[PDB]
């Protein structure tokens, strides 16, 4: 949405 | 812990925040 | 937070998001109280008139935060829930009485300039500092106003106020395991926590040894900042007992 993408790895 | 409250960046450093002191003067 | 300001990089340390996995949200505010214990508000975790009801797998804690949406490379610390522990009176179906819930990561997280525990209070702390008048600090990303979303944390400072004035303000049902904070419509100024703040911490600093305390929890208030409401914290000290027995049994 309107959050920045989190590393995959968690 | 045995720090526990203690802010790197403030009390660890003997610095304070911008409106910390309104708290204490509302302690008496 | 309403009619709050930015924070200050590391001032609140202790400050947690609860974050949900999918969709990646915001859910909630929370505190750091030791290398692998996270406090909140049960209402954060369980809540059936909103169907509400959250497993371990589903959250992600975000600590050593300041922007509310960016991820913040090399400064927070992104952490997964081994278990998750409500108060077993907690108080959903009328008033939210004892909202309070632990949370135990799965892994110890690395303290750092922007991530440290908070103090919980001793019954001397709580007598000495939970005085009507005495100011706190609340901390959290929610909401603006009651209905913008900020870009970085913000921070309040509301004074405690008389028992009384908090059971004259509302038709709830009030409890020894709640007190209510927020300025007067008489006193000029104001501020609140508001949706999103939920589980986030009532701080104060002790003047007997100088460390930060978190006295209350993010609980609930009929609108944010309106004029003659207040917000209500769960009591901490008060449920110390319940705190103290999870974390010796389950460690
Ligand atoms: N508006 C309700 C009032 C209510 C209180 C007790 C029990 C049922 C309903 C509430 O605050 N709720 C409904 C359940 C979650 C909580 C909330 O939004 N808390 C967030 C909040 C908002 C403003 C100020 C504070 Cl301190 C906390
Ligand atoms: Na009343
Ligand atoms: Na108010």
């Amino acid at each position: 949405g309107d959050f920045e993408e989190i590393p995959e790895e968690y | 812990e045995a720090d526990c409250g203690l802010r790197p960046l403030f009390e660890k450093k003997s610095l304070e925040d911008k409106t910390e002191r309104e708290l204490l003067e509302s302690y008496i | 937070i309403v009619e709050g300001s930015d924070a200050e990089i590391g001032m609140s340390p202790w400050q947690v998001m609860l974050f949900r996995k999918s969709p990646q949200e915001l859910l909630c505010g929370a505190s750091l109280i030791s290398d692998r214990w996270v406090l909140t508000a049960a209402h954060c975790l369980l809540y059936p008139p909103w169907d509400k009801n959250f497993t371990e797998n589903d959250l992600l804690v975000r600590i050593g935060k300041h922007s509310r949406t960016r991820y913040e490379r090399n400064i927070e610390k992104i952490s997964m829930l081994e278990k998750i522990y409500i108060h077993p009176r907690y108080n959903w179906r009328e008033n939210l009485d004892r909202d309070i819930a632990l949370m135990k990561l799965k892994k110890p997280v690395a303290f750092s300039d922007y991530i440290h525990p908070v103090c919980l209070p001793d019954r001397e702390t709580a007598a000495s500092l939970l005085q009507a008048g005495y100011k706190g600090r609340v901390t959290g990303w929610g909401n603006l106003k009651e209905t913008g979303q900020p870009s970085v944390l913000q921070v309040v400072n509301l004074p405690i106020v008389e028992r009384p004035v908090c059971k004259d303000s509302t038709r709830i049902r009030i409890t020894d395991n709640m007190f209510c904070a927020g300025y007067k419509p008489d006193e000029g100024k104001r501020g609140d926590a508001c949706e999103g703040d939920s589980g986030g911490p009532f701080v104060m600093k002790s003047p007997f040894n100088n460390r930060w305390y978190q006295m209350g929890i993010v609980s609930w208030g009929e609108g944010c900042d309106r004029d003659g409401k207040y917000g209500f914290y769960t009591h901490v000290f008060r449920l110390k007992k319940w705190i103290q027995k999870v974390i010796d049994q389950f460690g």
